[PDB]
């Protein structure tokens, strides 16, 4: 059964005219002295409370005047206009009271809308606040999303003031969870200690429970006499209690200490011919190849960046339009390090193909990437805000470059092309001319190690290496990588284990590709054989694959089943 | 991979014989594969595609016609799409489509199986006219769910066949032909239509024997069948497949007994004459008229690669049938039985001997093709001796294998 | 202003409808002869622009939970309420009058506009006077004028409908005093007025003194007074005195309906301005003048023409996208009002009128049909298309005519007669010559198939069922004549144009005799008034009004 939409919108707009022109008002909402002349039945179309207020037979049913309390005038007015005309102007501030009043009036649709907005809005500075809000109001889906995101960014920050004012059950659920992301198990210990010492003896009864969730490796060492110092005087029911209490609860390592420096690969050669490409990863320590989730909607021709906070982002790319068929989309995604899935984020303003994603000062910079515009400013460089979840344009690059790479050194953006280089100064939003290379090479990658830029390879590629020093502002040659002759090595500049290594795949004539990595000696200017990748674990990846530095959990990921 | 140059194609008759999306596809193929005539073909294609409110393929054809017109403005040294068409067509199509959708969904609240099936069939037809293949497939599937009678099943099969022909999902076409044939107890001739659909689907899938057999059963009483394939092209397809696959006696039996391909060859006298010359050992005229039919049907919707393979098979079979009645045939006379030269005929005969099924020897001295009739006994004794030598050799090998096992011999 | 309705306006509509149908939150209920309608106050005023005072004015109505609204039908109010709640009107063809009355009892511009458009589009053959009186009762000025013209034409056509008797005095005065009467004689309106006046008593005799003076004085000195002598009430003296005064004065002038000159409607002529491709013109056999007509779509061509016995012009199909639209020519407004479109997009359809039904035979329906040989007819009364028995054989460039209330279609060599009563085709005689690209004319009881590829004259008789030759049209050699056979002035004649090499086209019509088998020279169309027409032009016979149309300017 379909519905006519023309008279539908005519209905809705004439209803709007009646809301603005006060005519059919038998019931009025009296809120803090503010008159709200409205209907009982549009309030029906919105809310599921007034059915108790009107269709009941109570004193309020007959009362043509109702004194609605514990509500806000602005929230009530916006809910009323949401019922009457259909414009839910949701900002970034009044969503809290909007959800409060939606739960008050039990309005399902606006509840879902604001829940979706809060799911989109979850970030660092409001993670604990939103988790407390979802604990106050039962919002289980938002509660779980909070719990996860809060766990991550709280283990990251653990310094927000809203953490001190939290319920005991929420803290027990957070600390006892196996999803915490911490390099050590001592930071959660001191976080719990400072939470307990934040208040008076009201935390004493919760101390017998918070320690029951932490491992016993810290329940006999230091931070036991510190509580004794803070113990209430002459209390002999706690010191002796804790003396003989830490026998049970099965000491076990957490999951956050399972991050290893791994080489994340994208757009690898798909094992099954049914799919175009796939994503894999190499383990320099485990010597295995763990599989990764496919790019969102098989997003090909994308770029990767990993922030110092160890977060993976994807920008740009093209999707095959619904034989050659591909359309470029400016969608943006974020990778979940535990759930093994790509969470969508705020898309860009312009579509990109192979964009150079660089992180600096918490901002994600996408330089170039074959924009759709092609106007006089054919660079379309734009940064991303990780706290406001929005994109802001930056100073354009003076010269248009193609197939370029960019790195970050000394809090500055260093984008490199065939022969030119320009440094971006984020504090003043300007570009300054840099040193000029003496060799014309392209289709290469660079890795930022310390205060130097290492442009490895260029044109297949070659073994040419030009080292640039930021403090010296000069390009100098060091050596050439010793590789087998009559081959086409695929060089990949990368930084791992506080050293400059290379991921070079070489292919001989009438032979399969061979994987081997080398360690470049910074002081000796020589590439040393660090490890040889056996072909029994790693298969062919292709040519348009990218590599990046990052840490991943082997427990959450699964080993890729594939024959050697 | 394709596209050749050839004049004398009659655009008007070939366009008028077909109708529907099949006509659009055939006109597009003719325009794309036949240069020096792409202008008028594209003009007629855009004139007919504007009918029945097409959207995307209309844009493609308009762009192609604009490119062709721009090309015409430089050789003897682009039309407007009238974008108001977009507005009016989109408005009318949306209005009628939403009205029909409202009617069908209201009928869904009334819960009548036959009414739902008919409404979904109408929606599929409207989507096919609009240029929405997947939408039409989904509508016809929601119709296939609500079937009530045998005629409803037949209509569902016909609609699915028609859609999957455009989608090139010929597996669905064959499955639905089998469903519509085997189920209802295998004046109104529906089996003829089903056999025509099966034959065209098989030919599109690079099949020649079963396709010819299915086409042979098609009666001419069907007459009008423009949504899938014209009767003249049906006759051409059947004749070519029969010539390529059916040998002489099979050819005669099938053509005579069918009594509908008699009429079909009456529509296409060239194929009839070619088959008659094939039977009567007149392969020179047969093959020259075959080359004529080549240049004539090299730009056909579903023929070109298939017909090239068919013609290769036809010439091979013609050579095989020609040499068969001879034990000592002069290669001069065999070459004179076609427009080919002596060297090309010799190369073709050598290739046929290498492949087989000609059993011949080429006496290139006097250029005489001698058939090979070897005594069975001489071959039998030779291969029997080879078998005994192989049996003894394998007897040695197995005898050797017992040595390493009885004496436990292996790599440590 | 931002008024986005994506996936929300429909959702809020659904909330409205769901919480209405559940009898939720109710505060007002409409009592309609005992039927209760609990519904939104706001929806009540959103539809009805009157309710906005029913629950806002500070009268006792505001503080009243139960309001007893009368003089409204329960079904109409319920359909109005559900149309307010879901947006679907779903108006039928029977309850339009009461629905419009109830909508006016609310005075808005939504449902009222919808029903006004529906009523304007639904004036088919009979309800014209009824809905004209309806619009006289409820002010519907646009529909009032449309019904005025339509009632003029149709009442002049039938002038026996019973609904016409019950009409107001002012409406009758407006109808009869107008100069838009489609009558070829002045006495039919006189007798219509006589029968209207003799229908009732003294109350209508009061209106007699005002309606008798609206007719031309030629009919007021007639036997009318002799009939009033026996029909006048006794002891009436001043009535005769005032009746005698209506002979000399009040501007006796000729009417407009007498100008039904039998003319020829042509389509797809050689346009004068190069910006236009084709044009529709007309020719006057008697006035020897060339008139023009407005193109119905102004951009679409390749249309077919048909003329009903009531002298009506219709246009169907045409292309170059093919559109199944339908149009009708106005005999006074010189415009084209569209009608119900066909279900299939035809190219050059052949429309035939029989038994008051329009039959479209062939003309490239879809071409890709399972049966390419199909036909479809039209209903001039119900305004709908009804599928009929399909054609026997697939034909192209065919012609069809109607003889003795039977459908006859002609092709290259075959002919089939369609029996309308049983909806079947019957085999007819076979022609000995195979000629196409020609048309046929239905003159009397004989079909005259002229031309084909020439000058072939093959006469067929229904009563005899045989084809025979008569003669060859006298035409200059080395030419390709374009023959056009049509009935003029109850006499068979032809309209042919000859074209030679390096020569100009000449237009000339000839008078043909049945027993003489000769085309006598009737009239030669001079090129000083008529210019070249073309090749794809069509000819048909019909009556037109010179005043409504305009002369086509062209230099001799």
């Amino acid at each position: 059964r379909q519905i006519n939409t023309e008279y539908a919108v005519s209905l809705l707009e004439q209803l709007k005219l009646f809301y603005e022109q006060q005519l059919f008002t038998d019931i009025v909402l009296i809120v803090e002295g503010t008159e709200f002349p409205c209907h009982k039945m549009v309030l029906a179309t919105c809310s599921s409370y007034f059915r108790a207020m009107f269709m009941s037979g109570l004193s309020e049913s007959k009362q043509t005047h109702v004194h609605l309390r514990n509500v806000d005038a602005a929230t009530l007015q916006i809910i009323i206009t949401y019922a009457y005309t259909g414009n839910l102007a949701m900002n970034d501030s009044t969503v809290e009271q909007l959800y409060e009043t939606a739960c008050f009036l039990q309005v399902e649709d606006v509840l879902q809308r604001c829940r979706e907005y809060l799911i989109k809005k979850i970030n660092a500075e409001n993670c604990v606040r939103l988790l407390s809000f979802a604990d106050l109001f039962s919002c289980e889906e938002l509660k779980q999303s909070a719990k996860r995101m809060v766990e991550h960014k709280f283990t990251a920050v653990y310094h927000q003031d809203a953490f001190m004012q939290l319920s005991h059950d929420l803290l027990i659920d957070i600390l006892s969870s196996d999803n915490l992301n911490v390099e050590k198990e001592e930071t959660v210990r001191e976080a719990a200690m400072l939470w307990l010492e934040y208040n008076t003896e009201s935390r004493s009864q919760y101390l017998s429970s918070v320690l029951s969730q932490i491992r016993i490796d810290a329940l006999s060492e230091v931070t036991q006499r510190a509580w004794f110092q803070g113990l209430p005087p002459n209390d002999k029911s706690v010191v002796v209690q804790g003396l003989y209490k830490d026998m049970p609860k099965f000491f076990k390592p957490r999951l956050g200490m399972t991050k290893e420096e791994m080489m994340i690969f994208i757009e690898a050669s798909s094992e099954n011919p049914c799919s175009l490409y796939s994503s894999v990863c190499y383990s320099p320590q485990a010597e295995k190849v763990y599989k990764l989730c496919s790019p969102p909607a098989d997003l090909h021709k994308v770029g990767t960046v990993v922030t110092p906070d160890n977060d993976i982002y994807i920008a740009g790319g093209q999707v095959p339009l619904k034989q050659t068929a591909f359309r470029t989309v400016n969608c943006f995604y974020w990778f979940d390090a535990q759930q093994n899935t790509w969470f969508p984020k705020t898309p860009m303003l312009f579509v990109r193909i192979k964009p150079s994603l660089v992180c600096c000062e918490g901002y994600i910079y996408a330089i170039g990437g074959d924009s759709v515009g092609g106007e006089l400013n054919r660079r379309t460089v734009e940064r991303y805000d990780t706290e406001k979840d929005e994109w802001t344009m930056v100073s354009p690059l003076p010269c248009a470059w193609q197939w370029s790479a960019a790195v970050v050194v000394h809090d500055c953006i260093y984008v490199m092309t065939l022969n030119l280089m320009y440094c971006y100064f984020p504090r003043s939003d300007s570009w300054v001319e840099m040193a000029m290379r003496q060799t014309s090479r392209s289709f290469a990658s660079a890795a930022a190690f310390g205060d130097k830029i290492f442009y490895i390879g260029g044109l297949g590629s070659s073994v040419t290496v030009e080292i640039y020093d930021v403090n010296k502002n000069e390009w100098k040659m060091a050596a050439n990588i010793p590789a087998k002759r009559y081959s086409d090595p695929c060089v990949r500049a990368v930084v791992i284990s506080n050293s400059l290594c290379v991921f070079m795949r070489e292919t001989h004539l009438n032979e399969r590709a061979k994987y081997v990595t080398y360690q470049y000696d910074l002081e000796l200017d020589r590439w040393s054989l660090r490890q040889h990748i056996s072909e029994r674990v790693l298969w062919d990846l292709g040519r348009d694959f990218r590599c990046t530095v990052g840490k991943l959990y082997p427990s959450c990921l699964e080993e890729s089943p594939w024959k050697p | 991979n394709y596209v050749v140059e050839n004049p004398s194609l009659d655009l008007e008759q070939y366009a008028a014989s077909y109708s529907g999306l099949m006509r659009i596809e055939r006109l597009q193929f003719i325009a794309d594969h036949c240069p020096t005539l792409r202008v008028e073909a594209l003009k007629m294609a855009l004139s007919f595609v504007q009918r029945t409110f097409n959207v995307d393929m209309y844009e493609e054809i308009h762009r192609k016609l604009s490119e062709a017109t721009r090309e015409l403005q430089n050789a003897p040294d682009p039309p407007a799409l009238d974008t108001a068409w977009v507005e009016a067509t989109r408005k009318k199509a949306l209005l009628k489509l939403e009205k029909l959708d409202t009617d069908l969904k209201n009928y869904k609240g009334n819960s009548i199986k036959e009414s739902i099936r008919r409404g979904h069939d109408d929606l599929g037809d409207h989507y096919l006219d609009c240029g929405d293949l997947s939408n039409a497939l989904k509508c016809y599937s929601r119709a296939r769910d609500y079937c009530t009678s045998a005629k409803h099943v037949i209509n569902m099969c016909l609609n699915v066949i028609k859609v999957s022909v455009y989608l090139q999902n010929w597996s669905h076409v064959l499955s639905y032909v089998s469903k519509a044939e085997s189920t209802p107890e295998i004046t109104q001739a529906i089996l003829t239509k089903l056999k025509c659909a099966a034959g065209l689907a098989e030919l599109a899938a690079r099949k020649y024997k079963q396709a010819a057999k299915c086409l042979l059963l098609a009666s001419f009483d069907h007459c009008d069948f423009p949504e899938l394939l014209s009767p003249s092209n049906v006759a051409i397809y059947g004749g070519l497949c029969a010539l390529a696959t059916f040998d002489r006696q099979e050819l005669q039996r099938n053509v005579i007994s069918s009594s509908s391909f008699k009429l079909f060859l009456e529509l296409e006298p060239q194929v009839r004459d070619i088959i008659f010359k094939f039977y009567e050992s007149k392969y020179a005229s047969c093959l020259k008229m075959l080359d004529e039919m080549k240049d004539n049907l090299l730009l056909d919707m579903y023929l070109a690669p298939h017909v090239r393979t068919l013609y290769t098979q036809i010439r091979n079979r013609a050579l095989i049938q020609y040499f068969s009645p001879y034990v000592s045939a002069d290669m001069h006379r065999m070459a004179a039985a076609f427009n080919t030269t002596v060297a090309a005929l010799e190369d073709e005969l050598t290739q046929l001997i290498l492949e087989g099924l000609i059993s011949a020897r080429v006496d290139s001295h006097s250029k005489i093709l001698y058939a090979r009739d070897v005594d069975q006994r001489s071959t039998t004794f030779e291969k029997s001796l080879l078998m005994g030598k192989e049996f003894q050799r394998r007897a040695k090998a197995m005898m050797l294998r017992a040595a390493v096992l009885r004496n436990q011999i292996h790599v440590k």
